[PDB]
């Protein structure tokens, strides 16, 4: 019902995950963790070249 | 008729006061036509006051019990049979009284 | 050219980087844990299956 899914978070691949469920019929879903995002907040401290 | 060798089953759905609660029911009977019907007493309401039965059809009707999951019974104008379904209701629940 | 550790090819998980503050992108792990709530409405019908 309530569908949990943890899977690798891994860019390129549809997992094709599934609710389970008796209520109504399960469902399938796809729960794809597409590109990893971390993204915090950041100071330019100094350029090098 | 009579309504033997009738079945009410499983469908499922989602379950409500009004009338949220359905069951499929293989309607099977020793002759064919109208049915007043309700559970053997006063539990539920029935959207369809009477069904129409065919020998060894197939009508699914709407109802309201109160079980949010609705195994409740139904007698069909002679023989009760359980009108299962299991059905998980909405999430709120402020309209009023039942 | 005399490079340290080239972390686009040597940060665990499997991650490749562009220019960024502080993400690694395209990890092949990093799960995230997704969890839905789902109406039941959204389903298909377990009769209608």
């Amino acid at each position: 019902y309530e569908h949990t899914a943890v899977m690798p978070n891994k860019v390129g691949i549809p997992y094709k995950a599934l609710v389970e469920r008796p209520g109504y019929a399960p469902v399938h879903l796809q729960i794809q963790l597409v590109n990893t995002r971390i993204i915090p907040s950041t100071n330019l401290e100094y350029i090098t070249c | 008729p009579t309504v033997s060798d009738l079945e009410c089953k499983i469908t499922e759905c989602t379950y409500a006061s009004d009338f949220g609660g359905i069951a499929t029911v293989a309607y099977k009977s020793s002759k064919a036509g109208n049915c007043p019907i309700h559970s053997p007493s006063g539990v539920a309401v029935i959207k369809e006051n009477d069904v129409t039965l065919a020998e060894s059809g197939s009508f699914t009707f709407h109802f309201s019990t109160a079980n949010i999951h609705p195994a409740f019974k139904l007698q069909v104008c002679t023989s009760a049979v359980t009108c299962k379904g299991d059905c998980k209701p909405p999430k709120d629940h402020i309209v009023d009284y039942p | 050219r005399d490079k340290g550790a080239p972390l686009n090819d040597v940060a665990p998980f499997g991650c490749s980087i562009a220019l960024e503050p502080l993400r690694a992108e395209n990890c092949a792990v990093g799960s995230i844990p997704i969890s839905i709530d789902i109406p039941d409405a959204a389903f298909t019908r377990i009769s209608e299956t």
